[PDB]
C-alpha cells in the first residue's frame, strides 16, 4: 500500500490519504517469525529489530516538496498498557496523537478520546487562534482538576467537599459528556442519525459550558448530542 | 612458560590461549604492552584478571581498561600472582587507581616497595577478637545513641547537603588523633568531578597526611570498579596486620560494587539471580566483608554508604549488604537546615551495640530516656503547632523544655568545621556526654538559656557559654 | 593469502560475518566491495563480527572486504558551525561540502582527575525555575528526565536560544528522531538565530543502528575539539535511551549474552564513556568547558527502570518534568521538589544566591501544607498567608515557549516576589505585573540593570524600593 | 454549646482514626507492589535467559 | 589406565570437569592434587562433573584427580564434643587434631514408617512463653522463623544452654553467619559450659556455597551417630534461607531451570532430606530421638514467602518471632497467634499443662 | 451437586441467599477497612450484622480438633444445618453477640453459650 501510494506522491504530484487498518499487525508479524529466523528474543520477546523496522516502514510515509501525503494510522495497544515497547517506539513517529482509553467506553461516552493524553503539534496560538487555545487550554485543566476529586469523593462523599470543588465537579461532568457525539456510521449502534459539527460551533459550545451558562440543565442532556442546540432542545424531552 | 596470545575479544572479555600445562591460575594478572609495529596499529598497554578455564588450554579474562586497537594474536605475559598494590606508608597521602598505579602528579612508587595480593582468604576462626569493644569516636550523638564497634560495618545514610563529607573527615581527624589509626577512602563508582573536590577538600582540611585514597571511576570498565574496594581493604589491612593499629575504612557506594559485580557476570554469560543480580552475589558480599574484623592485634571498622533501589529495603542487594551491618547513621536535612551540626537523626539511627549487657547500664538508661523525650516532643508537635505551647500541660511543657535543650546538646563544634565557623573543634569522652546528658535530664540546667547548648564539648562549656551571655 | 583482506560468510539485519582480516584490530574501520563502510565489533576465534554503516541489501555472501588500517574518526573544525551532518560527518542539508581540514577520534579518554576545574561558572538558561532552583554550571553534566510531550525539547532549544549574546558553542544531537522534526527544530533554530553557533548532529529512525550509536560520541568529539582549543561548549542528547536501544539491537545480534531487561552488560558502561568526557579544565591546560544535558524518557513515571538509574547515578543532578503539572497549567512543568542540584550555589551570582534561598523555602512551605487550601478557604490561623505566598510563587515561576529571561530581570523579579511587593496583587494578574515590570525596568531601571550586570551583585535595596513603588503606583489591579 | 463541642471532638477523633487507617493500608499495599515488582523482573529475566539458550 | 587417575578438563566458579576416572561412583569423594575434596555430582559420557569443597584458586586445568573410593562421608564419635569443625570435619578452633574412629555418610535414608514412635518426652527450653504457649517435645521439629535482629540465635543460645543438666547431645549448625558472630557465641557456650556437651559446626559467609549447602547434613550426620545408639539430640540450624540460597547459586551455576523466585524444582527435596531424619525412633530401634530447630529469616514479615512456606510444609509447626513486637520491650517476641506447636501437649508435663 | 432437583429447592435457597450477605460483605469490607462502620448505610449495617453471624456459625469444631483444644466435636444433620442458617438469615438471634457463634455445632448450642456467658 505504501508503495501504491509513493508513486501518486511523487509521479504526479497528487494530494493522497492513506489509511492503515492497524500497523500494529506489522510488529507483531515481524515478531512471530524472528525465533524462527534465529534472533535472541528481546524484552518483551519483541524482536530485537523493533525499532529499526518500525523506522524503516514509517519514515518513508512523508510529504515532500513534489507531493503531501497525510495518513491515519489505527495502533493496537496490547492489554491497554501504554507502555508496551510497539506503541512506545510508535509515538515518536506521529505529529497528532489521539488516544482511546476504554474507561471512557465502560462509562458510555463515545468515541472515547482522552480529552489529556491526546497531543498535536498544531495546538499552537500561531496555529489554530488565541482564543481556540485558551478555551482548550482551560477544558483540559478544568479536566485535569476533575481527575484528582475522583479518589476523595469516591470515599469521603461530595458533602465534604468546598463550593469551588463542587462547582468544578458540575462544570467537568458536563464539559466530560458534551465531549461525547454521534456518529454517521454509528446508526447501527445508536438508532440516532449522525451530526457533523463545525470547529467554531464547538468553540463557541464549549466555552458557553466553561462560562457557566447551561449549569441548571441536567448531564444526561449533553450524552450523544452534537451541538449545544441539540443539548437544549433534548432537555425539554425530559421536561426541563 | 609465561607467554599468551590473544584469541578473542568480544568488548571488555577478551579470551587468551597458553602453551599446554602453562595456564595462569584463577585471578592471575595478565599483562599486554605492545608498541606500533607500523601505521596499521597503536600502542596498547592493557592489564587483564583470569576469570575461567575454558579447556583446550584457554582462558577467558576481563579486562581493567578499554580493548580497543587489540589483535588477535598478540603477545600476553602472565605476571604469576593477582594484582599487587604497594603498602606501607607510602600510600599515604597519594591517590591510587585499581592498579595500584598512582592518579596524582607526585611521581611512581619505587620497584622495591612491598606490594600484597588483592585476593586474599579472611583471617581464621582462632586469630579473631574474643570479646566485642566499643570505638570511642569523640562526636557525641554517635557516642551516645549508635555506638560503633571496633571491627564493626556502619551503613550511612543521608541526602545531598547534609554533611557526610565532613561527617567523614572529622571521623578520620578524631581517629587519627585519639588512637593513632589511618583511614582508607575507597572510591567505588566515583565521579571524576567528586574525587577532585574531595581531593581538594582532603588536602584543604590536612588529613590528607593520614589518609590513602582509592578512586574507581564511573568510565572505567567493570572489572575495576569491581576489585577497587578489595585493592583499598588490602591496602588498610597492611596497617591492620603490621602496625597493629585500628583503621578506618570508607567506602563510596557499595551497591556500585555489586552493580560491578553483576555486571561482570552478565558478561561471563552466568545465568541471572532472583531479580537479574548475579548468582554469586552473597558470597562476593561475604568475601568482601569478612575481611573487615577485628583480630588479636588490631582491627578494621568499615563505613559503608548505601544506596536503595527503588527505596525497596526487600530487594536483594540491600537484604545482603544490611546482613552485615552493626550500626546505622542517618542525616537529617531538617536538622541540617535547623543548623544541627552533626546532622544526626537522633530516632532513625539504631547501633546493635546499644544494649546494657556491652554498653553499660548507666549508659542504656541515659540513651533510653533520651531517646523517649525526643520521642514525646516529635508526637507533639502538630499540638504546638495549632495550639499555643501554653495550652500544654505544665508536665508537656517540662518535657519539651527539657527536648529543646536535649537536641541542641546533641550537636557539637568539628576541628574541621573551623574552615567555616572560625571557632575550634572538640573531642567529648563517652563517659563525658553520658554524664552531661544526664544532669541535663536531671533538671540542672533548666534556667539556663537554650542557645547556650547549640555547638559546645563538655557540659561546662555551657554553662561558660551562659555565664559570658549573662 | 594475504591477512588484510577477507570474504563474507553471512549477511542479514545489518551485521555481517567475514572469515579472514587477521590482522584487524578491535573497532576498527572495514570497507566492503560495494564501497559501503563497516566497524569490527567481534573478533571471533575463526570470523569477525561486523556492523554495516549503511545499506546492506547490496552485500551478498563471498564478496570481498578489506583492511583500513584506521580508528573511526570525524572531521572537527570552525566549519561544522551553522550545519546539520551525520553522525559519520557528510552534511545533509546540501549547500555544499563542509571544507573541514581537521579530523578527531570518536574514542580518546576522559580528562583526569589532575586535569579539572571546579564548577563556578553559571550557565544562563534563561528559565526562572532552572536558574533559581536547580543552578547549572560550566562543566556540570545535568540529566533532563521525563515522560513523552512534557517539555525537554521546548527546555533544551530555550536553553540553546539564551546562549546567543555568551560565547557558547552549542551542539544538538538528535538520535532516533523524524527528519520532519529535525527539519522543524533546525527551522526554528534559524528563525530565532541560533545557527550562528549550533551544530547540529542527525541519526533518524531510518539510519542503520551503529549510526544512532555512535551520534552522541561524534557530538562529544565535536564538542572536545573546541573545549580543548580553550572555549566552552553545549551538548544535548535528545534521547540516551534510543541510543542504549539501538546498541541493545547490536550486541543481541552478535549474540552477546544479554543481562535485565535484555540489555548487555556493559550499557552502564557505554553512558559512563559518553557522560565522562564533559569536563571544567584547569588553568593549567586552558579554562575551556564542556557541559551536557542528556535527556532520558521514562515510561509512566518510573524512574527505578534501568537506563533511566543508571544515568541518574551517573550524571550531577536531575530535572523532573511531570504531565500533572503540565496540564495544571505549569507549563515548564519542572517539579521542584524531585529535581536536585549537586553543584548548586557554585553555579550562580550572588544577586541570585540573595533571594533563591528564600524563594526555595517559599516553595517547599507551599507544596508541603499544600491540601489545607480547601480548608484554608475557611480563614484559619493565618497559615493563608503562607498559602498566598506560595500561590503567588508558582504563578511567579509560570514562563511561555521561547522566550528567555535575562538573568538580571529574573533576580529583579524574584526579589520583588520575595519581599512581599506583590502581596497585594491577586495571582489572576502576576503574569501582568511581571509582563509590564520588564518593561518598566527596561524604561527606567537601566542603572539596576547595568549595576547588576557589571558587578553581579543586587543594587541597594533603598533604590530597589523605590522603584518597585513607583512601578507599583502605576500599575492597574484589575 | 455542649452539642457544637461534642460534635468537633468526634470528628476529630474519627479523622484521626480514619488517618492511622490510611496510613497502614499504605504500608501494606507498598509491601504488595514491591513484591510484585519483584516477581516481574524475575519472570521476565527468566524468560529472557530461556528464550536465549533455547537456540 | 585413568580408572583411579583424572584430569581436569575446566575450572571455574567452584565448578570442574575431568577426564577419566572410570571406575568412580556417584557421590564419591575425590582429592585433588593440593589436597582440596571434591565430590563427583555428573557421570558423564566422556567426563566427570566434580564439585569442589573448598577454595579453587588453586585448581588449574590439566592438574591430577584421584579417587578415595570413599561415598561422600563425615566423621563422628565423642571425641567431636566440645570442638568447632568445619563442614568437613576439620577443626577451626586451633586445639589440634580430632581423634574419629569412624565416619557415616552424609547421604542416608531416614528411619521409616514403622521405625517411629509419637513423641511424648518434653525438651524443656528454659524459655516461659515457648514451654507455656508453644511446648516442644523430643524428637520434634519445630521452626523458628522471624526477621532480622529480633533473637532467634538468642532462643537456640538458651535452648542449648538450658540442657546441662539433661542428657541432651546439642550440635549448633551456622550457616552463612559472621565469624566474629560464631565466635562470640562460643565464648558464651564456654563461659556458660556448654562445651561440655556441644559440636559446633560453622561454614562462614566468605566460604564457597558447597561448603554452606553441605553443612546441615554434617550436622544431621554427627546427631544421627548419637541417636542411633540410644542417646538424645539437639540440632540447631541457624540458617535455612543461607543454604537454600547456596543452593540457588550452584544450581544457577549448572546452568538448571530456575523456577519461582529463581529457585530450583528440588529446593522442597533438598530440605525435606534434612528435615526428615530427625525422629523419634521406637524401643525396638532403640528409643532415641533427634530434634531440630531450623531458622528461616523472613523478609519484613512475609510469612506467605517460597521458602517460609516450604519449610512450615515439613515441620510439625512454627515459632513466630515479631520484629514490631521485639522493638516494643517484648524481647521474647512470641506472636501467640501465628505459633503452634502441632505435637505439643503431649510432651507436656501434667503440671504445666493445666 | 448444588442444585434445586438434587439438593433442595429450601436448602438451594438457603445457600443462595448466605452467599448473596456474604458477597455483600465482601463487597463493604473495602469501606469498613478505612472508615469503619458508622457510614454505613441501615441496610449495610444489618447485612454486617447478619454476614459476621454467618460466617462464625460456619465454623464447627471436630472431634480430630480434640487434641488441640479440649472440648469434644460435633457432627451436625444437613436438616440441621439448613434450619438453623435459616434461623440465623430471619433475624431470629439478631440480639445474640456475635462471639457465641463459634466452634458449636447444632443452633442449640450458641443459645447455650450465649446464656452461659452474659446475655
Ligand atoms: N559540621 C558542620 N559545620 C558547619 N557547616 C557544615 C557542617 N557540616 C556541613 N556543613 C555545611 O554543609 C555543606 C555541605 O556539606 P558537605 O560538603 O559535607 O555535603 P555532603 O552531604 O557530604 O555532600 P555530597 O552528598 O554532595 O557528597 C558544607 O559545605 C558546609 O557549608
Ligand atoms: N512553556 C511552555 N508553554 C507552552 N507550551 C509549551 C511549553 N513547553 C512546552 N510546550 C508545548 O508542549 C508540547 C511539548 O512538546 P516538546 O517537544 O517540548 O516535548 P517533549 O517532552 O520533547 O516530547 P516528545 O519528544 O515526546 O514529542 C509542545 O506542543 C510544546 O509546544
Ligand atoms: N530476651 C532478650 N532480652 C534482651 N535482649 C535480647 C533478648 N533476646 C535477644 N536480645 C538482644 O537482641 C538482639 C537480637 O540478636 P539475636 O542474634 O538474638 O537475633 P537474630 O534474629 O539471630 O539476629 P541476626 O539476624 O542478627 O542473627 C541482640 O542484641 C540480643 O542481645
Ligand atoms: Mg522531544
Ligand atoms: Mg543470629
Amino acid at each position: 500500500g505504501l508503495t501504491m501510494a509513493e508513486y501518486f506522491r511523487d509521479e504526479q504530484g497528487q494530494d493522497v490519504l492513506l489509511f492503515i487498518d492497524n500497523i500494529f499487525r506489522f510488529t507483531q508479524a515481524g515478531s512471530e517469525v524472528s525465533a524462527l529466523l534465529g534472533r535472541m528474543p528481546s524484552a518483551v520477546g519483541y524482536q530485537p529489530t523493533l525499532a529499526t523496522e518500525m523506522g524503516q516502514l514509517q519514515e518513508r510515509i512523508t510529504s515532500t516538496a513534489k507531493g503531501s501525503i497525510t495518513s491515519i494510522q489505527a495502533i493496537y495497544v496490547p492489554a491497554d498498557d501504554y507502555t508496551d515497547p510497539a506503541p512506545a517506539t510508535t509515538f515518536s513517529h506521529l505529529d497528532a496523537t489521539t488516544n482511546l482509553e476504554r474507561k471512557l467506553a465502560e462509562m458510555g461516552i463515545y468515541p472515547a478520546v482522552d480529552p489529556l493524553a491526546s497531543t498535536s503539534r498544531a495546538l499552537a496560538p500561531e496555529i489554530v487562534g488565541e482564543e481556540h487555545y485558551q478555551v482548550a487550554r482551560k477544558v483540559q485543566q478544568t479536566l485535569q482538576r476533575y481527575k484528582e476529586l475522583q479518589d476523595i469523593i469516591a470515599i469521603l462523599g461530595m458533602d465534604e467537599l468546598s463550593d469551588e470543588d463542587k462547582l468544578v465537579v458540575h462544570r467537568a461532568r458536563r464539559i466530560q459528556f458534551f465531549l461525547s457525539q454521534n456518529f454517521h456510521v454509528a446508526e447501527q449502534f445508536t438508532g440516532q442519525p449522525g451530526s457533523y459539527v463545525p470547529v467554531k460551533e464547538t468553540v463557541r459550545g464549549f466555552k458557553e459550558i466553561l462560562e457557566g451558562k447551561y449549569d441548571h440543565l441536567p448531564e444526561d442532556a449533553f450524552r450523544l448530542v452534537g451541538r449545544i442546540e441539540e443539548v437544549v432542545e433534548k432537555a425539554k424531552a425530559m421536561g426541563v | 612458560m609465561t607467554r599468551g596470545r590473544v584469541i578473542q575479544v568480544m568488548g571488555p572479555v577478551v579470551d587468551v590461549k597458553f602453551e599446554n600445562g602453562h595456564l595462569p591460575a584463577i585471578y592471575n594478572a595478565l599483562k599486554i604492552q605492545h608498541k606500533a609495529r607500523n601505521e596499521n596499529e597503536v600502542d596498547i598497554d592493557l592489564t587483564l584478571e583470569v576469570a575461567l578455564h575454558l579447556g583446550d588450554d584457554t582462558v577467558r579474562t576481563i579486562a581493567m581498561a578499554s580493548t580497543d586497537g587489540l589483535i588477535r594474536g598478540m603477545e600476553v605475559i602472565d605476571t604469576g600472582a593477582p594484582i599487587s598494590v604497594p603498602v606501607g606508608e607510602v600510600t599515604l597521602g597519594r591517590v591510587f587507581n585499581v592498579l595500584g598505579e598512582p592518579i596524582d602528579l607526585e611521581g611512581d612508587i619505587p620497584a622495591d616497595a612491598r606490594r600484597d595480593p588483592i585476593h586474599r582468604p579472611a583471617p581464621k576462626f582462632e586469630e579473631l577478637a574474643t570479646e566485642v569493644e566499643i570505638l570511642e569516636t569523640g562526636i557525641k550523638v554517635v557516642d551516645l545513641l549508635a555506638p560503633y564497634i571496633k571491627g564493626g560495618k556502619i551503613g550511612l545514610f543521608g541526602g545531598a547537603g547534609v554533611g557526610k563529607t565532613v561527617l567523614i573527615q572529622e571521623l578520620i581527624h578524631n581517629i587519627a588523633q585519639e588512637h593513632g589509626g589511618i583511614s582508607v577512602f575507597a572510591g567505588v563508582g566515583e565521579r571524576t568531578r567528586e574525587g577532585n573536590d574531595l581531593y581538594h577538600e582532603m588536602k584543604d582540611s590536612g588529613v590528607i597526611s593520614k589518609t590513602a585514597m582509592v578512586f574507581g571511576q564511573m568510565n572505567e570498565p567493570p572489572g575495576a570498579r569491581m576489585r577497587v574496594a578489595l585493592t583499598g581493604l588490602t591496602m588498610a589491612e597492611y596497617f591492620r596486620d603490621e602496625q597493629g593499629q585500628d583503621v578506618l575504612l570508607f567506602i563510596d557506594n557499595i551497591f556500585r560494587f555489586t552493580q560491578a559485580g553483576s555486571e561482570v557476570s552478565a558478561l561471563l554469560g552466568r545465568m541471572p539471580s532472583a531479580v537479574g543480580y548475579q548468582p554469586t552475589l552473597a558470597t562476593e558480599m561475604g568475601q568482601l566483608q569478612e575481611r573487615i574484623t577485628s583480630t588479636a592485634k588490631g582491627s578494621i571498622t568499615s563505613i559503608q554508604a548505601i544506596y536503595v533501589p527503588a527505596d525497596d529495603y526487600t530487594d536483594p542487594a540491600p537484604a545482603t549488604t544490611f546482613s552485615h551491618l552493626d550500626a546505622t547513621t542517618n542525616l537529617e536535612r531538617k536538622l541540617a537546615e535547623m543548623g544541627i551540626y552533626p546532622a544526626v537523626d537522633p530516632l532513625a539511627s539504631t547501633s546493635r551495640a546499644l544494649a546494657p549487657e556491652i554498653v553499660g547500664e548507666e549508659h542504656y538508661q541515659v540513651a533510653r530516656k533520651v531517646q523517649q523525650t525526643l520521642q514525646r516532643y516529635k508526637e507533639l508537635q502538630d499540638i504546638i503547632a495549632i495550639l499555643g505551647m501554653d495550652e500544654l500541660s505544665d508536665e508537656d511543657k517540662l518535657v519539651v523544655h527539657r527536648a529543646r535543650r536535649i537536641q541542641f546538646f546533641l550537636s557539637q563544634n568539628f576541628h574541621v568545621a573551623e574552615q567555616f565557623t572560625g571557632q575550634p573543634g572538640s573531642y567529648v569522652p563517652v563517659k563525658e556526654t553520658v554524664r552531661g546528658f544526664k544532669e541535663i535530664l536531671e533538671g540542672k540546667y533548666d534556667h539556663l538559656p537554650e542557645d547556650a547548648f547549640r555547638l559546645v564539648g563538655r557540659i561546662e562549656e555551657v554553662v561558660e557559654k551562659a555565664k559570658a551571655m549573662g | 593469502q594475504v591477512s588484510d583482506v577477507g570474504t563474507v560468510i553471512q549477511v542479514g539485519d545489518g551485521i555481517a560475518r567475514a572469515h579472514g582480516l587477521d590482522n584487524v584490530m578491535s573497532g576498527e574501520l572495514v570497507e566492503f566491495a560495494n564501497g559501503v563502510m563497516g566497524m569490527a565489533l567481534n573478533l571471533e576465534e575463526n570470523n569477525v563480527g561486523i556492523v554495516i554503516l549503511g545499506p546492506y541489501t547490496g552485500i551478498k555472501e563471498g564478496d570481498e572486504v578489506r583492511r583500513t588500517g584506521r580508528i573511526m574518526e570525524v572531521p572537527v573544525g570552525e566549519a561544522l558551525i551553522g550545519r546539520v551532518v551525520n553522525p559519520l560527518g557528510q552534511p545533509v542539508d546540501g549547500l555544499g561540502p563542509v571544507e573541514t581540514t581537521e579530523t578527531r577520534p570518536i574514542e580518546s579518554p576522559a580528562p583526569g582527575v589532575m586535569d579539572r576545574r571546579s564548577v563556578h561558572e553559571p550557565l544562563q538558561t534563561g528559565i526562572k525555575a532552572i536558574d533559581a532552583l536547580v543552578p547549572i554550571g560550566r562543566g556540570q553534566r545535568e540529566l533532563i528526565i521525563g515522560d513523552r510531550q512534557t517539555g525537554k525539547t521546548s527546555v533544551a532549544i530555550d536553553t540553546i536560544i539564551n546562549q546567543k549574546d555568551q560565547n557558547m558553542i552549542s551542539i544538538y544531537v538528535a538520535i532516533g528522531q523524524k527528519e520532519s522534526t529535525v527539519r522543524t527544530v533546525v527551522e526554528t533554530l534559524r528563525k530565532h538565530g541560533a545557527l550562528d553557533y549550533t551544530i547540529v548532529v542527525t541519526a533518524s529512525a531510518s539510519q542503520p543502528a551503529p549510526l544512532l550509536f555512535l551520534a552522541p560520541y561524534a557530538g562529544v568529539a565535536m564538542g572536545e575539539y573546541f573545549m580543548y582549543k580553550g572555549k566552552h561548549v553545549l551538548v544535548v542528547y535528545d534521547d540516551l535511551s534510543k541510543q542504549a536501544a539501538a546498541y541493545r539491537e547490536l550486541s543481541l545480534l552478535l549474540r552477546r549474552p544479554p543481562g535485565r531487561e535484555a540489555y548487555p552488560g556493559d550499557i552502564f558502561y557505554l553512558h559512563s564513556r559518553l557522560l565522562e568526557r564533559a569536563a571544567k579544565l584547569s588553568d593549567a591546560k586552558g579554562g575551556g568547558s564542556l557541559t551536557a544535558l542528556p535527556f532520558v524518557e521514562t515510561q509512566a513515571g518510573d524512574i527505578s527502570a534501568y537506563i533511566p538509574t543508571n544515568v541518574i547515578s551517573i550524571t550531577d543532578g536531575q530535572i523532573f518534568l511531570q504531565s500533572d503539572l503540565f496540564f495544571s497549567g505549569v507549563r515548564p512543568a519542572i517539579n521542584a521538589g524531585l529535581s536536585v542540584s549537586r553543584v548548586g550555589g557554585a553555579a550562580q551570582i550572588k544577586a541570585m544566591k540573595k533571594v533563591a534561598g528564600t524563594l526555595r523555602l517559599d516553595l517547599a512551605a507551599y507544596r508541603e501544607l499544600e491540601a489545607f487550601a480547601q480548608f484554608g478557604s475557611d480563614l484559619d490561623k493565618a497559615t493563608q498567608a503562607k498559602l498566598a505566598r506560595g500561590a503567588r510563587t508558582v504563578e511567579v515561576l509560570k514562563q511561555d515557549l521561547h522566550q528567555p529571561i535575562p538573568v538580571e530581570k529574573q533576580v529583579l523579579i524574584i526579589y520583588a516576589l520575595t519581599r512581599g511587593f506583590l502581596d497585594d496583587i491577586p495571582v489572576e494578574d502576576v503574569r501582568r505585573f511581571e509582563k509590564e515590570f520588564y518593561l518598566f525596568l527596561d524604561q527606567n531601571g537601566q542603572h539596576l540593570l547595568e549595576h547588576i550586570r557589571t558587578t553581579k551583585d543586587l543594587p541597594n535595596e533603598d533604590d530597589l524600593n523605590k522603584a518597585i513603588e513607583a512601578f507599583k503606583k502605576t500599575f492597574v489591579v484589575s | 454549646l455542649d452539642a457544637k463541642a461534642s460534635e468537633h471532638a468526634a470528628r476529630m477523633t474519627a479523622m484521626k482514626n480514619a488517618t492511622d487507617n490510611a496510613n497502614e493500608l499504605i504500608r501494606t499495599l507498598t509491601l504488595s507492589y514491591n513484591r510484585a515488582r519483584q516477581a516481574a523482573i524475575t519472570q521476565e529475566i527468566t524468560e529472557i535467559v530461556a528464550g536465549a539458550n533455547a537456540l
